[PDB]
């Protein structure tokens, strides 16, 4: 129950699994030049509004 | 798995062994055995099956209330006091294979003998597994009992490790 | 697929009766057992441990009981306690407030 | 008086209703164990008796139960109220109890030694 | 061959021979036995190994450890100083660990020798052991395994100031 | 002996992901010489 | 029959009945005789808590 | 207790080697004519066990 | 050390430029004469360490951990060399090229006054031993087992690194004898929780504490004899020595922080001898020895009295010989049958009878028996705990009776009773194996004869 | 076959209770106490081939 | 095997002859500054640990 | 198994014996030195510090 179970998944089991969904979310891409520039967009709005960084 | 016959005669003989511990003086445990052996008789000739069963299970709850909680084993039986105790000096034959040839010297008629058993072993394998062959049904066998030699200068198969198997007092 | 198949177990003592487990060549393991027990045994083990039992005070603990008889010796001949509770000379202190 | 069978003190064969009571399709059954038991026991012996094998007659049956024992456990494994629930009462539930059992005795100490009550006289070894 | 002022021994008082029986004693002349068969043949041995050793005579020392200011006197953070200051009060450390030795070998002494009357006759060594323990404990109980002069300095400095508050509350 | 990656190992690394998803399961490994 | 399937890791491997080594049959000529074992046969999950040597369940008197 | 509880051990160590390593006493009986000096040896100890006066 | 540094990065040219045969000759005989020279180290005093340069001092902490370190090198070529002796020449010489530059990092571990010279050569010796493990090691799961062991080290062992640059930029210096002098007391806040945590986790997961020690049985499991060796004698005791650094300067808030390890700790090592009792792999039950071991280690280091120092640095000393040897016990029979499960070949005193002394002699130091070095530390720190809080003797007092259960029940297993029939491969114990046995057990009861220089410098 | 070794553990079974015995200090005692404790268990268990005397 | 010894020590050598001179310049400037700026780096008036309280902290 | 004790035996002894009869014949021919307090203007060399004439020798040598 502890050691081959739970002391398993509370660290090593969980953390492993959370980058390797992070991994297919970051590179699951259509590989679209619209796409790409369009959250460009995103990033300059984003920026300006949100974060100020122009200030 | 045993049959009807097999259950009481290992109930007579256990209930027996039982009343022997009980007893412990001969001339007492001769008087009760023959009391014991005429319950015995009153249902040999019982052949109303259904009620032959009801006599055993009955027996046998009269017998669990009656054991002795300590009764006399063997000193060599499993349980006794005695058993397994020479395990420690049964060393198996492959060992002699690993002695030096120094030690080998010292007995130069035993080990030639030996190697005759090696020889003959070895001689004898090939035929020894053709014959569980061809004598087991297709499914492989529905049991462990074993064939005899059915040819002349055949040794029975699986043979080697019952034949040169420790003595029970190796040392 | 092409894979070799797994070889054997091989028993050194085999071809090599006299063996000491150290090589199959009997020239070359009969040395690799010789270093082994002399500078294993006869230098580090042996030469090592008579090494330790000579060392010179270690760690002073000779000089402390030869030092604590000084004080001991003197302190009582001069009517002062063997020890004060103040490791330091309240002299050489100056208390907050 | 029946016989109480229990977890650690079986019921005697000899007392189990289904003992005698032995129909066909149990007669089959047992014959079928029995042709099990005897088709292992003829590959093992084909080799245990093989004169030119020096080695170990490895066991799947032996390999099985180790592979069960440790490697087949987590990948079986559900996080669920009889998981969690046993987790979290004998995982934590430990180390919480001996915390409190041990702070406890130490405060009380620590109390006892700033009001100079604890008796030290001789303690000088720590 | 030690100092007889450090490790005390009484005057001994053995009682001569009283025999009220005709018997011989045994210990007697396993005594006599002993001393021709044993005793000397071993103390013959003995001045063969100290002739050998009169021939080549040479000494060795006790080292003195002359004194240096310490950690009282030490500025803050001033490492040469503290270190010379802080290797003095380990080796006293080590000094006073022996003294507390001495003493316990008096008082276990005493109690084996004093037999049936120890409690009593041992009451003067007691009264030394448990005096030196109490001024070790105030020195250097508690100051942990990381024990340095500071920490010990520290811990005589809240002993003054409990001490001097007690003073002022009387 | 000691044991050394077989074909099954080996193909863990031959696809064009590493993680197959739902998303990706059309993707193919690129030419051998980056022609298409 | 397997364990059944709750959380903890038994997969499909058997359960069989809770009972000692000491229980079988002494007089069979068991593969391993001192654990009462035939090669190949299943091994009971707790079979290191059964051995002789520990845990026996063996019918008692009382 | 030392004296004759080690003799009672070598007693019965006696009478377990004459019956080829039997150890239960109802296979036993008889003896007291047969093994003389053992049974010698069995009774003053068992005498000593239970405080016969003087022993 | 330079005159242990160098001759040590010697064994390098000499393993390359021997003749093909005599690659194992060369490296265990002038290994063996390194370890000889070790013992000059030896020359303590009884107030100052011994302080060769600005780089290098030895006190009586690490001169026995580097005594220690230098002789297992020639014991774990003797235990490697033969299930190495079919691996083509130059990869025997790149293995001995792995224990050789362990080694080189071992030594300058436990010897560096810089707490950074410390940490770098402490991750070091990562390398070495991933290559060994992964490379050198038979079963498929040797991969899983070096990512295991990697991230779990490095997963504390960056904090700290982050840590001891913010220490030496707040006081100035990280070398360890200006630290001494220069420590300052470490009040309440959360800013200092999470430093005390940063200096104290990377140590604990090479102890390993219990809750973070699942690496550990992984990495023996697949591990060779030389990576097991290693691991256990000397890799598991650079946590226990950089925690009795360490905890110098996290004074005085240790007294509360050691809470939550002293209780994974004291309950953590009944734990882990009570799973030893139903360990099937053989090398298995050894690595979870092993945590119990050091539960005690990191309990002693955590309650920080001069009694459980001494404890530690015994307890460290003892475990190093009796794990190595208990290793290489279980590879002896390996080498023989193949296979890790303890009740594959039993019996086994009946068919090797001095190799089944060796199993009794290391059983009876792994439970401790006095007067052993293992009891001798293991009893220091039952003393000082006792002190700590009168409880705490429940669970030393049950954790010595499961000990013994355990240690006694993988002897009565594997050599005594019935032998196994099937198996008839169990050729004689070859004297390459019975003196690597004879060299960890003799100076193990020998260093019965002198103590006191395993005891550290609260001695 | 082995009454060498059978009587070289009752002279350490012996030596290790006369520690015990006449040990002054603690730290000695123990050394007899768990010395006799050790030797208890290899004669006890001195036919090692019979699982009982194990157990 | 000579040209690679003789390059890396060549180059090798010019690049310690500036490191070093970095770091004297490190220094000359350092010590220029605290030389100009006497208010912010005053001399302090250190104390001895006699005077100095610092509070005990018992470990049992 | 008895090769290899003979051989263990052989070895310990190949050093055990000379060193038993060099320690042997210091403690009969050189012996310990005897303790006397330092004459005025006297620095001892470290290694007169000792007593043991080996451990004496350790001093000078190595120390
Ligand atoms: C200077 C530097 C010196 C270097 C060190 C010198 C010491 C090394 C000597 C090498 C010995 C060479 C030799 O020929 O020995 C043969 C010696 C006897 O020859 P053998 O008859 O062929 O024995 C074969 C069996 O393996 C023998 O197996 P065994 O079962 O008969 O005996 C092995 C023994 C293991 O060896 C021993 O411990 C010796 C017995 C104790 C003395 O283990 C035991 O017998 C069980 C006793 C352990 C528990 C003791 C109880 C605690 C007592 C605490 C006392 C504390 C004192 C205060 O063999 C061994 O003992 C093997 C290990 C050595
Ligand atoms: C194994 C570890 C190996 C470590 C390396 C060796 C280191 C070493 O040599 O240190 C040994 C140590 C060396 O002493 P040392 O510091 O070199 O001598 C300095 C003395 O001031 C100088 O002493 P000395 O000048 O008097 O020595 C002269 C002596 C010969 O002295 C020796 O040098 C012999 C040393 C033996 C050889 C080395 C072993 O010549 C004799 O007259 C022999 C006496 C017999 C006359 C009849 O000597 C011994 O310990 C020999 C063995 C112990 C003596 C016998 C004790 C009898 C047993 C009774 C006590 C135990 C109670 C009974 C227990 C039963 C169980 C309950
Ligand atoms: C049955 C009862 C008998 C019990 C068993 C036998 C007992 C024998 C007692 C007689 C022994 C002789 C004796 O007096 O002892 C002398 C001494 C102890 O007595 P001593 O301290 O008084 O020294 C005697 C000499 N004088 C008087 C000058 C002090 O024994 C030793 O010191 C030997 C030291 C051994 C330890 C050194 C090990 C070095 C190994 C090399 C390193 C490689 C391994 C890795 C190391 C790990 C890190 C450290
Ligand atoms: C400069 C200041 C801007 C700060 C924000 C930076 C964000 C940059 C993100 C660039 C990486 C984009 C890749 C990525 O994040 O994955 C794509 C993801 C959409 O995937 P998603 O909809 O979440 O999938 C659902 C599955 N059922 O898209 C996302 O949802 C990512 C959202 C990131 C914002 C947090
Ligand atoms: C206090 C701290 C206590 C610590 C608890 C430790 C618990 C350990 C329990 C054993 C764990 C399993 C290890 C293997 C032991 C085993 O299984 O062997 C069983 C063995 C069987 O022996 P037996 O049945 O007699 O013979 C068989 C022949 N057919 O029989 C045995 O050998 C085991 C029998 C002992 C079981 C423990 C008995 C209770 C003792 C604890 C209470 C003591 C309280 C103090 C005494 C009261 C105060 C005066
Ligand atoms: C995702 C992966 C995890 C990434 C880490 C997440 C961040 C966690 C960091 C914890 C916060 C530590 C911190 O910020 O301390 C800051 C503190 C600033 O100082 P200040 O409080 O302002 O006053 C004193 C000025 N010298 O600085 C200090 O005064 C002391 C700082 C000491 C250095 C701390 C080192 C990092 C602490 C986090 C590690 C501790 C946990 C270890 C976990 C290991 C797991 C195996
Ligand atoms: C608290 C300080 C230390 C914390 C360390 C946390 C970082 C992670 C350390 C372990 C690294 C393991 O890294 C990766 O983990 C996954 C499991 O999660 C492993 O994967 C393994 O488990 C999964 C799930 O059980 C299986 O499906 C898979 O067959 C198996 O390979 C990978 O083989 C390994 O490459
Ligand atoms: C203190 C913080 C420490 C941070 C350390 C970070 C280390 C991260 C290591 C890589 C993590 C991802 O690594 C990846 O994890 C997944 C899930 O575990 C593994 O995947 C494995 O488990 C999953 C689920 O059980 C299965 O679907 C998969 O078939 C199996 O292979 C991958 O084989 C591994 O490559
Ligand atoms: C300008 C600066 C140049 C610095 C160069 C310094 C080193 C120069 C080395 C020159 C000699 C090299 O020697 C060449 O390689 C090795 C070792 O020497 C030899 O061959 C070697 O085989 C094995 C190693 O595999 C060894 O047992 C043995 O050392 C030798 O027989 C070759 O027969 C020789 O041709
Ligand atoms: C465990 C054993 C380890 C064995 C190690 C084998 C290598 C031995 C290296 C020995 C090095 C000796 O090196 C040299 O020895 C001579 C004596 O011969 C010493 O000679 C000097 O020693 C001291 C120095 O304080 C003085 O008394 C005096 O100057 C002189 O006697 C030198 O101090 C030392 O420079
Ligand atoms: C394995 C995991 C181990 C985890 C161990 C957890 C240890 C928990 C330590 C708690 C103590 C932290 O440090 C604590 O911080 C608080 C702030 O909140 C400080 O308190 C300070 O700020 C608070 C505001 O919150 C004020 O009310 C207070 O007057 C002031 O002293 C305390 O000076 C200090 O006691
Ligand atoms: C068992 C073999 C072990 C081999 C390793 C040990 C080898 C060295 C053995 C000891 C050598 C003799 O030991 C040495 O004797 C002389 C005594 O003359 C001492 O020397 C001292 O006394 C002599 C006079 O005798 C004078 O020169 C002078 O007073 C001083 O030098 C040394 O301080 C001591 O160290």
């Amino acid at each position: 129950l502890l050691d081959l179970i739970w002391l398993e998944a509370i660290l090593p089991k969980t953390i492993s699994l959370a980058q390797m969904k992070a991994s297919t979310l970051v590179t699951n891409q259509k590989g679209l030049i619209k796409l790409y520039f369009l959250s460009f967009l995103i990033t300059i709005l984003i920026s300006m509004i949100l974060f100020n960084f122009h200030e | 798995y045993l049959t009807h016959q097999q259950k009481v005669l290992r109930l007579y003989k256990r209930a027996l062994r039982h009343l022997e511990s009980w007893c412990i003086h001969r001339d007492k445990y001769r008087y009760f055995a023959c009391l014991l052996r005429a319950r015995f008789d009153e249902h040999k000739n019982e052949k109303d099956m259904v009620k032959a069963t009801q006599l055993l299970r009955e027996a046998e709850e009269e017998f669990w209330h009656g054991q002795h909680p300590q009764p006399y084993i063997f000193p060599e039986s499993p349980g006794g006091t005695s058993y397994e105790r020479y395990e420690c000096y049964k060393v198996p034959e492959w060992c002699l294979d690993d002695w030096h040839p120094s030690e080998k010297a010292m007995y130069p008629d035993y080990f030639a003998k030996r190697e005759q058993w090696k020889k003959l072993r070895r001689e004898s394998w090939e035929r020894e597994v053709k014959q569980l062959q061809e004598e087991t049904p297709v499914g492989g066998p529905r049991t462990e009992a074993l064939p005899p030699a059915r040819k002349q200068g055949d040794l029975p198969p699986l043979w080697w490790h019952i034949v040169t198997r420790p003595r029970e007092r190796p040392m | 697929w092409q894979e070799d198949p797994e070889p054997e177990d091989e028993n050194l003592y085999e071809k090599n009766p006299d063996s000491h487990g150290y090589d199959k060549d009997p020239a070359v393991d009969i040395w690799n057992m010789r270093v082994v027990f002399f500078f294993g045994f006869s230098i580090v083990l042996v030469l090592g441990s008579t090494f330790v039992a000579y060392l010179p005070d270690y760690r002073m603990q000779e000089w402390a009981r030869r030092e604590a008889e000084r004080l001991v010796k003197y302190r009582e001949a001069h009517g002062l306690p063997i020890m004060e509770s103040n490791c330091f000379d309240p002299s050489k202190i100056q208390l907050p407030e | 008086p029946k016989y109480e069978a229990s977890r650690l003190s079986s019921l005697p064969t000899t007392l189990d209703p289904a003992e005698y009571d032995i129909s066909s399709e149990t007669r089959k059954a047992q014959a079928e164990r029995l042709a099990i038991r005897s088709r292992l026991k003829r590959e093992y012996q084909l080799q245990y008796y093989d004169p030119s094998r020096r080695g170990v007659i490895e066991d799947p049956a032996l390999v099985r139960w180790t592979y069960a024992r440790s490697a087949n456990i987590y990948p079986n494994f559900r996080p669920n109220t009889k998981t969690s629930l046993l987790g979290a009462l004998f995982g934590i539930g430990p180390l919480v109890f001996w915390y409190y059992v041990f702070k406890t005795d130490r405060d009380r100490k620590e109390k006892l030694i700033q009001e100079g009550k604890l008796d030290r006289t001789f303690n000088i070894s720590y | 061959s030690w100092d007889k002022d450090v490790y005390p021994e009484p005057p001994r008082r053995t009682p001569a021979p009283s025999p009220q029986t005709s018997l011989p004693n045994p210990i007697t002349y396993l005594t006599k036995a002993f001393d021709l068969l044993v005793d000397r043949p071993v103390t013959l041995v003995r001045e063969f190994i100290e002739r050998q050793h009169a021939k080549n005579k040479y000494y060795y020392y006790h080292r003195e450890f002359r004194r240096v200011p310490d950690i009282t006197e030490c500025q803050e953070k001033d490492v040469l100083c503290m270190f010379e200051a802080e290797m003095q009060w380990r080796r006293d450390y080590k000094v006073d660990q022996e003294i507390v030795n001495i003493i316990q070998e008096r008082l276990k002494a005493c109690q084996q020798r004093e037999g049936e009357s120890h409690r009593q006759n041992c009451a003067k060594e007691l009264e030394q052991f448990t005096q030196v323990v109490k001024a070790y404990q105030d020195r250097y109980h508690d100051l942990g395994a990381h024990y340095s002069a500071r920490k010990c300095l520290a811990k005589q400095k809240q002993r003054m100031l409990a001490e001097r508050k007690a003073a002022k509350e009387a | 002996r000691q044991w050394q990656p077989d074909v099954e190992w080996a193909e863990q690394y031959g696809g064009a992901v590493m993680y197959p998803t739902k998303e990706t399961a059309h993707w193919k490994p690129p030419p051998w010489n980056d022609v298409d | 029959e397997p364990y059944p399937d709750d959380g903890t890791g038994y997969g499909d491997y058997p359960k069989l009945p809770d009972r000692s080594q000491q229980e079988r049959d002494p007089w069979y000529d068991w593969d391993h005789p001192d654990l009462r074992l035939n090669w190949g046969e299943p091994m009971h999950w707790d079979l290191d808590m059964y051995i002789r040597n520990r845990v026996d369940t063996s019918p008692t008197p009382v | 207790h030392a004296f004759f509880k080690a003799m009672l051990f070598m007693c019965s160590g006696s009478i377990i080697h004459s019956l080829n390593d039997e150890q239960d006493i109802r296979k036993m009986g008889g003896l007291f004519k047969a093994m003389p000096f053992t049974t010698t040896a069995l009774i003053v100890g068992s005498l000593a066990l239970t405080g016969m006066p003087f022993l | 050390m330079l005159k242990y540094i160098i001759p040590t990065i010697m064994l390098m040219p000499l393993t390359w430029l021997s003749k093909n045969n005599m690659i194992w000759v060369n490296s265990t005989a002038h290994s063996l004469l390194i370890s000889f020279t070790s013992l000059l180290l030896m020359n303590q005093f009884g107030d100052n360490s011994l302080n060769f340069s600005l780089l290098f001092f030895s006190d009586s902490l690490s001169t026995p951990l580097l005594i220690l370190t230098m002789w297992l090198l020639p014991l774990m070529l003797m235990a490697s060399q033969h299930h190495l002796s079919k691996e083509n020449l130059t990869r025997k010489k790149l293995f001995i090229t792995m224990l050789i530059s362990l080694q080189l990092f071992l030594i300058m571990t436990f010897t560096a006054m810089e707490l950074i010279l410390f940490y770098i050569l402490f991750e070091a010796t990562l390398v070495p031993t991933l290559i060994i493990i992964t490379r050198w090691g038979n079963q498929t799961e040797r991969l899983n087992a070096g990512l295991y062991f990697l991230f779990y080290t490095l997963a504390g062992s960056l904090p700290l690194l982050v840590a001891l640059i913010y220490i030496q930029n707040t006081v100035g210096s990280l070398n360890f004898l200006m630290l001494q002098y220069w420590v300052q007391p470490v009040h309440n806040s959360w800013s200092n929780v999470f430093m005390w945590l940063a200096c104290m986790m990377a140590f604990m997961v090479k102890m390993p504490l219990y809750g973070l020690h699942l690496w550990l049985p992984k990495a023996h499991v697949e591990a060779p004899i030389a990576g097991s060796m290693v691991l256990a004698a000397v890799l598991l005791k650079l946590g226990g020595y950089g925690m009795l650094r360490i905890t110098l300067i996290l004074n005085p808030m240790t007294d509360f922080m050691a809470y939550p390890f002293i209780m994974l700790s004291l309950w953590g090592m009944i734990m882990t001898s009570s799973i030893c009792l139903r360990q099937t792999d053989l090398k298995s039950l050894i690595a979870y020895s092993s945590v119990s071991h050091m539960a005690l280690v990191i309990v002693a280091i955590l309650i920080q009295t001069p009694w459980s120092y001494m404890g530690a640095t015994a307890l460290m000393i003892a475990h190093g010989l009796t794990s190595s040897m208990l290793f290489c016990l279980a590879n002896s029979n390996y080498e023989r049958i193949h296979s890790r499960t303890m009740i594959l070949a039993r019996g086994l005193q009946t068919l090797l009878p001095l190799m089944a002394t060796w199993w009794l002699l290391a059983s009876l130091t792994n439970l401790a028996l006095p007067p052993t070095i293992n009891l001798i530390g293991e009893l220091f720190v039952v003393m000082s705990t006792f002190s700590w809080s009168n409880i705490t003797i429940i669970l030393m007092g049950v954790n010595m009776v499961i000990t013994a259960l355990y240690s006694l029940y993988m002897l009565i297993m594997t050599q005594r009773g019935k032998y196994t029939y099937h198996i008839n491969n169990i050729s004689p114990s070859f004297t390459r194996e019975n003196a690597l046995m004879s060299l960890h057990i003799l100076p193990l009861l020998l260093l019965t004869l002198n103590p006191k220089i395993i005891l550290g410098p609260l001695y | 076959p082995n009454i060498n070794k059978f009587f070289k553990y009752l002279l350490l079974f012996l030596i290790t209770m006369l520690i015990l015995v006449t040990a002054n200090n603690l730290f000695q005692l123990f050394i007899g106490w768990e010395g006799v404790g050790i030797m208890s268990f290899l004669l006890i268990g001195w036919w090692y081939g019979r699982a009982d005397a194990n157990t | 095997q000579l040209l690679y010894i003789t390059s890396f020590v060549f180059v090798g050598y010019y690049l310690l002859k500036r490191q070093d001179y970095m770091y004297a310049v490190r220094d000359h400037d350092m010590f220029s500054y605290i030389k100009s700026h006497p208010e912010d780096f005053p001399e302090k008036d250190k104390k001895t640990y006699g005077e100095v309280f610092e509070e005990f902290h018992p470990v049992r | 198994d008895k090769r290899f004790l003979k051989l263990l035996r052989f070895y310990i002894l190949l050093t055990g014996i000379p060193v038993a009869i060099g320690i042997t014949l210091i403690n009969v021919f050189i012996g310990e030195a005897e303790l006397a307090e330092i004459p005025e203007g006297y620095v001892p060399e470290h290694w007169e510090y000792f007593k043991h004439p080996i451990s004496r020798w350790i001093a000078r040598t190595f120390f």
